């Protein structure tokens, strides 16, 4: 019979998530994956086929999540071996993680030697609804100093107030959901930016 | 038979000050039964009888007591009754109490300790000499929260958690018997009062990178970061007691470090924080402990000063030069001094490297030219290398100091000279104690060409004759070294000199004596007076400049004993030889 | 009324994060695996899309009985759940006074919006009580993650509203 | 039944002097004058030779009904008195409670003496309320005074007892 | 009309006291005395006439009285001016004053020069039944040093412990009846006694 | 569907270290609906999942887990099944507790600390692991008190008054879920138990009378005197850390002051006192602070030690005479010393009387013999006369001490003598600092005529030359004064002899030197060392008996220049002195 194949589920926003499935051992026969999941209860909710990618990809997108529920998952596995089925539970609320913020920049701010201006833009695939705000985590360090200085902004800039006169800085970010729903998002790349004169 | 009688009022509080009348009435039986009018009511204020301040003209039952000016608090006023005249029988007694009623307490101030409840303070006013139950009272739009009421009058903490987010109404009642009064009511949310606990964990960090930076780092409770905390960072040099405020603005938003710049390369320092609600509503926290750290250690930015002697070695190949060189300070070791590294190069010849972890370096260098070379090396790497351009034993100095000068001024002794036409690159002096039972045990110091004055740095004694040296250092080498005598401070001599003669006369004598031992002139011998005299005669004085050795004395008495006395002067006075005698 | 209103957000904010944290110290000294589940509970069953759809009256409504169902539920456990649960106090009480206070300042808020003032709702039948200590453990949890989804719901459909306002 | 009798002696003897102790700080703090009696307490009626006279069955019974009447008016004193009786605790109360203790001695040495046990007598009806703290002073100057004689002729007594036995 | 007469009442012994009397002024005119008690109650015990002594002295002798009781005591001087009476409330427990205690004798303790063996006997005048014995206190020092140590003995004998080797010491007692009834007696005149070798 | 299954047993207790059972049971519907048999349940110790110790054969709803030597006090072993071999579903979980029954309490004792409740402790014995509620028991023959339960299960104190002179029962219940026991009851009065507080108000007088003697006195709470309370009473010379025990015997009785004898005449002493129930029942209290007094000053013992010194005035009818004398010690003036009262009798004339508080007395007497008179006066009176015979100048005196040594000893300058023949009232001994630059500043000291063997009682200095001299003092006046020269300590020399050349010659030279210094020889010169040296030669040495000054230097080679050197040494060595050349 085939393995229990390996299902992980991940959500880039707080409306729909994505599950991706591979096999434990490739069973070397033709092998169908049927997927599907349900609402989770107490004791419509029944089964859904979730949507493969037309591409045929080992992928299923669960459109319009609910947010605040548990979703169970059932990929199996059928082929003349008999059927092998992952269960698995997810919530958006858990699974949640943020895209990284794009374009970060670091300005040199005027007549402050001692200051950077440090500004960002809301991941495009969040669409930063007002009850759906991210939080921002910001970390600085001169180049070649490798110890990340660590704040948390609030909104979309921060001025850096201790920049070391002169020294470029790398600067990064990590989003959450204002709430602490999910987890913190990848750093961003870093950005280099040089305190004015 | 019922209470004799009853004392109206019953509880009388008097406004202090005030007068009072009391009454005691008694009922027809008990004087029937007693065989008394009113009469014989006495009065008693505790044991004191009243004196009879008090008037029974009211009726035969009724006697009257007025007090004027009643001061005491509380007084047992007892209404008694002489019995048959004789026997005081207690009628009544009621405890007159005085007092004023409350002030209406002002400067009402509550404050959120981070975890407790909230604390409120009121002026309770004028003493009241009466119990007075000052009751904070608090509600909001939908409900009263409990009474706390105050044991001491001044504080109360009530028992209900702070109500933080919600718009308290909150006043003191203060009541006693005389009156009942409310403060104001203060409207306030209480998270705006709060009072964080000082920042803890408080940690510092260098840069091995940048000496000059030093990273602060703390951990706030924030009440689990409910509050926004911006702080106030100060610092200080460990031994500076002043501190140094971070610029204010700096710190205005929440944050957990601060990159501390500008400090000295290698110095300790001591650092203190206290935090606040972003806003700058609430009071300031009260200070962390101190936390302290050191920057991390620094290239040293001089060389240390560097100078050669040679014995000397006539006849000889080789010399040995004795290379010394004193530390650097502190504030030019920047850090560690881990070694000496010391290179010689003869010429054009192959430099000879040596490394000393000592201040001295003997070596055996041959009679050529050489060049010597001098880098101290910290954790971080070599300072500057001193150079110092040995010269040949033959190589005579072309060039030396003129107008060579050394004073005491301020306690320290000074030394001026000319430079010489030629570009000096550094001033070398030298100095040792002038002494006859040891040897001129040297000392140095390094100045830079542009200096043309300065103070021998070191422990110079008072009262010691120190030869002072001064030799020109340039590119191919030291100059002609000029000396002369100083003193720090003078003293009398310790001992006075000895009078012996050389000659005697029929009428004059020819005095010689030998000069004090410079290890004991304390000063600069300026004169000496010669004092001699007969077993009767007046004792002449004479002056004779330091300079002599000898003196003539001249019109004496022939076949006459004369005793001679010999006492030597510095600035600061002189000292008696011993008595001499000749005939 | 936009004071009340960001007051409300904040008091709703205060009492998640002390809810959360009741709940990780709860599933650390009592770990239970699995769906612990009350069918008594409120249930959420809208989509992301649906809350930034709804109106005044809906919202508060479902708020009101959703918090005030889970402050009985809550008192429930304190009561009857025995010995246990004083393993969590007195922050289970804290959260309960919370969130009567709550409770109180969402009423006062739908009376500032002078919106038709909630139905007097006959009180639900006694709970039966915990079958047994561990019963009310499992009832903790339950009630407790269902609180945690109830305040976040809350706290963000009171932002969306303050928009509109 | 000698260590019996020791004891309660000295029992009545600390009971005396705490009494006197008390006696004289409410003179002191609450100076009355003359006479303070109340028809109610009991009163001692018998000479010094008398006292030598008596026998164990009518010692022992006087005593207890004279502490017992004492005891009830002491307390009815602490309850109704007022104010003014707190002045003087928690020494009344102490007072009191040894006064218990001793009544319980006493009994359980008239059952060591195997004499006849002392007749339930019928309570006492209720004593009317003083008048006011005036008369509650009163009542406590009477009542201490009494207790004070009681005690001292009950140490008497019971030391001439023990000569006997 | 002659002025209250002064009244005084002292008892020597716990069943009788006795009471003297002397006029303020004389009224210069034949004068009697009538003198009467009675006891005391709530609001026999009707007024006796007191024994006045047969030699016609100013006293009398109340015999036989009661002991944890009040008494209210009536002299009353008559003659033509008028009557004058004098009321006095008595009670023994108050007015009781020992006589002091009689042979006081101090002895010399072989084997112990610092000790002092103090013996004394009851008052004759006090019966010293088992019910109504005596507590004494005792006074010693030195014949020259006026200071007084005191001690309240327990029975008639006390061995001092301090005495000063060879120094004369003086001692003297006071009488009281154990239950600190009445006051203390004065003090017996002083005994002397020297320690031992 | 009710809770998917039940542990059993729900709540076990195991008894450390032994085995322990535990059965999850699910029911068929959580079966059914799940789709798992038992094979599916997970042990869980709770995080660690049990290692499959549990075995499952039991039946197809059953599994059983074992544990062997359960040691973790409190475990939450929860069942879990893995719903659909997926999702681990919790079941049920129990808190399996293990520990020990308590062990009986043993040494029950309590205490009555005066005036607060009766506090009971015991041993609690091993550690239980769980939770027990020891509870002292306590009741008498009619009621039972209020149980006393402990905090932390070692003491506690009941909330009753202490039921004095009653026999109460009190043992100790210790229950834990494993088993519960009591200790033995204890059978006591507590008045036997109480601890009395120390006594208070502790303070000392002295008697004018009787310096030796000190009165204590003290107060003692004694709870109103309920307790006769004897005491044990310790005391201490001030300066003595050693406390001296007043005999116990003693203070066996109820007292407040006792009167301390044989006390030093006039020295500060420390008090301290403990109290005790007559009977010795009970506990000792806790020592009374310290209190302190002196004893009353006395008659000063001793004369002061008397003598006089008279400067030579001849060819005057007066001499000035300087009686001088030492203040009398502590130990002999015992008291404040107000002044001295010096007699000055003229044989037969009027005695002449002086009062002086210093130390000195400077009287210009007459030629005459004197009798002098010297007397201490204290508060108290003068102490004994001193006398001392001043003999008219012209008396020879007739005997002086013979043998008189001097050496130092145990770091002290002892000198010894032969008493005269005849019988010496006492002898007086000076001394002074030998110097050729600074007079004979004398010091004195007296002996008694018993005395032939004394150490100079004074601050003698090392190195230092000390003349030495003994006068005895006889009725008739002071003897002959013999004289002698010690060294407390020597050292080698402060500086080595100067050598000069007294003559030379073709083979010789006679060499001189000056004696060193008596400020500057350290020590007795026993001996010189001559080195002498030419050019290229050998240094030859001769050593010198200290006696001689001059020495011939022998077989010198001709037209040589010599150069020599000379030391001299004491008995701690020798000082080179300068070099000295001769041809
Ligand atoms: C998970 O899905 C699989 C198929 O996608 C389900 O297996 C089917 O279950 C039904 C109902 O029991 C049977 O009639 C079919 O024959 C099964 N098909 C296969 C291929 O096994 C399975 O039951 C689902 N599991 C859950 C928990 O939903
Ligand atoms: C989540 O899934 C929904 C459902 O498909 C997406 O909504 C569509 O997004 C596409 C791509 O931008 C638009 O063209 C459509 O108009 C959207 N609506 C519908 C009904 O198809 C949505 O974009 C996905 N992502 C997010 C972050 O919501
Ligand atoms: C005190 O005694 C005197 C006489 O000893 C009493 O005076 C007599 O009182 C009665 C009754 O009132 C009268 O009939 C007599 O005429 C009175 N005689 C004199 C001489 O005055 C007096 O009443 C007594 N007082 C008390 C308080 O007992
Ligand atoms: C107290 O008074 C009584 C009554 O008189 C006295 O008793 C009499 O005393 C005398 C003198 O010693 C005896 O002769 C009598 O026998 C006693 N009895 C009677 C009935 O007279 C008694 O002495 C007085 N003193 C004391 C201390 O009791
Ligand atoms: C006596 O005067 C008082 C005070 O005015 C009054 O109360 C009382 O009635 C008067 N009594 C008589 C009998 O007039
Ligand atoms: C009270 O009585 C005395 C003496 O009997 C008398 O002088 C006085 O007038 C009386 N007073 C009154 C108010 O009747
Ligand atoms: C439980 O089920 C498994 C798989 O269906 C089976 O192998 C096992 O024997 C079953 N166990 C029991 C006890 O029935």
């Amino acid at each position: 019979p085939p393995a229990r194949p390996v299902v992980s589920c991940q959500a880039a926003d707080y409306e729909n998530f994505s599950c991706t499935w591979s096999p434990s051992q490739i069973s070397g026969l033709p092998t169908r994956y049927l997927t599907s999941y349900r609402k989770k209860t107490v004791l419509s909710t029944g089964p859904w086929p979730c949507p493969q990618d037309p591409l045929g990809a080992a992928r299923c997108v669960v459109h319009g999540a609910e947010f605040w529920s548990q979703y169970r998952i059932n990929v199996t596995e059928v082929n003349p071996l008999g059927a092998s089925t992952r269960l698995l539970d997810v919530s958006l609320q858990s699974i949640l993680r943020p895209d990284p913020p794009q374009g970060l920049r670091v300005e040199s701010v005027p007549g402050y030697p001692r200051r950077l201006r440090a500004s960002w833009t809301y991941p495009a695939s969040w669409p930063c609804q007002p009850h759906f705000l991210l939080k921002f985590r910001l970390q600085y360090r001169p180049a070649q100093h490798p110890a990340w200085s660590t704040v948390e902004p609030a909104g979309l800039e921060e001025v850096i107030t201790d920049a070391v006169a002169g020294l470029p800085h790398a600067v990064r970010v990590s989003a959450r959901d204002f709430l602490d729903a999910g987890t913190w998002s990848t750093w961003s790349p870093e950005a280099w930016g040089t305190p004015s004169t | 038979l019922e209470p004799c009688g009853y004392i109206y009022p019953e509880f009388p509080v008097v406004q202090r000050g005030s007068n009072f009348t009391a009454i005691c009435v008694l009922k027809e039986a008990c004087l029937q039964h007693y065989y008394v009018n009113a009469s014989y009511i006495v009065w008693k204020t505790n044991h004191a009888a009243v004196p009879r301040e008090q008037v029974t003209v009211i009726n035969r039952t009724t006697s009257s007591v007025t007090f004027t000016d009643v001061v005491l608090p509380s007084v047992q006023l007892t209404c008694n009754i002489l019995s048959f005249g004789q026997i005081e029988q207690n009628v009544y007694g009621v405890t007159m109490l005085s007092g004023f009623p409350p002030d209406k307490p002002t400067n009402l101030t509550c404050i959120v300790n981070e975890g407790k409840n909230m604390l409120c303070q009121w002026d309770p006013g004028r003493e009241t000499y009466l119990e007075t139950n000052y009751t904070l009272k608090s509600e909001w739009a939908t409900e009263k929260f409990p009474d706390c009421q105050s044991k001491h009058g001044t504080s109360c903490m009530v028992s209900y958690m702070p109500t933080y987010y919600v718009n308290i109404e909150v006043w003191v009642e203060a009541e006693n018997a005389l009156g009942k009064v409310s403060s104001e009511s203060i409207n306030f949310d209480p998270v705006d009062k709060v009072k964080p606990t000082p920042p803890y964990n408080l940690s510092v960090t260098n840069s091995e990178e940048l000496s000059s930076i030093l990273k602060l780092s703390w951990v706030s409770s924030g009440l689990g970061g409910l509050l926004d905390l911006k702080s106030d960072i100060q610092y200080r040099t460990k031994d500076a007691s002043t501190w140094i405020q971070v610029p204010l603005e700096d710190t205005m938003s929440p944050r957990t470090s601060f990159t501390v710049q500008d400090l000295k390369p290698f110095t300790e320092y001591v650092f203190r924080i206290r935090s606040i609600k972003d806003s700058g509503k609430g009071y300031w926290s009260d200070w962390s402990e101190e936390a302290s750290g050191t920057t991390y250690e620094d290239r040293p930015s001089r060389p240390p000063s560097f100078w050669y002697k040679t014995n000397p070695s006539h006849g000889q190949e080789y010399r040995s030069v004795r290379l010394i060189w004193k530390a650097l300070p502190l504030s030019e070791a920047n850090g560690k001094i881990l070694d000496y590294e010391v290179i010689l190069t003869q010429s054009k010849s192959v430099s000879q490297t040596y490394t000393v972890t000592g201040t001295e370096l003997t070596v055996n260098l041959t009679n050529d030219r050489y060049v010597a070379s001098l880098a101290a090396r910290n954790k971080v790497g070599k300072s500057a290398a001193a150079v110092l351009t040995i010269p040949s034993p033959h190589v005579t100095a072309a060039y030396s100091v003129v107008n060579l000068k050394a004073f005491p001024k301020d306690n320290l002794l000074w030394v001026e000279w000319t430079p010489p036409p030629k570009p000096v690159s550094k001033y070398i002096l030298e100095w040792c104690v002038l002494s006859e039972n040891a040897p001129c045990v040297e000392d140095w110091q390094q100045e830079d060409a542009t200096v043309n004055r300065t103070h021998l740095r070191g422990r110079l004694l008072e009262s010691k004759c120190y030869q002072i040296t001064v030799t020109l250092v340039f590119a191919t080498g030291p100059g002609g070294s000029e000396s002369l005598k100083a003193y720090l401070k003078q003293a009398a001599p310790a001992r006075g000199p000895t009078v012996r003669t050389k000659k005697v006369g029929k009428n004059e004598a020819v005095l010689a004596w030998d000069q004090i031992p410079v290890d004991d002139q304390n000063g600069f011998i300026r004169n000496y007076s010669i004092s001699y005299r007969t077993s009767v005669g007046k004792e002449m004085v004479v002056h004779v400049d330091s300079s002599h050795t000898e003196y003539t004395l001249s019109s004496l008495s022939s076949d006459t004993l004369y005793m001679v006395r010999m006492a030597a002067y510095t600035d600061e006075g002189g000292k008696d030889g011993p008595e001499f005698t000749f005939t | 009324p936009r004071a009340e209103l960001d007051s409300t957000v904040l008091l709703t904010r205060s009492l998640l994060a002390d809810t959360r944290q009741l709940a990780a110290q709860l599933r650390d000294k009592f770990p239970a695996d699995g769906d612990h589940n009350l069918d008594s509970l409120p249930t959420l069953a809208m989509s992301a899309g649906a809350l930034g759809a709804l109106q005044l009256p809906g919202v508060l409504t479902r708020l009101r009985a959703d918090l005030l169902s889970y402050l009985r539920h809550v008192q429930w456990l304190r009561r009857a759940g025995g010995s246990s649960l004083k393993t969590l106090e007195p922050e289970l009480g804290t959260l309960q006074a919370r969130l009567d206070r709550l409770l109180r300042r969402l009423q006062l808020l739908m009376s500032r919006l002078a919106l038709p003032q909630p139905p007097p709702d006959p009180p639900a039948p006694p709970l039966a009580p915990p079958s047994s200590a561990w019963g009310g453990i499992r009832a903790a949890h339950a009630i407790l993650g269902g609180l945690h989804l109830t305040l976040d719901w809350a706290v963000r459909g009171l932002l969306l509203l303050k928009t509109r306002l």
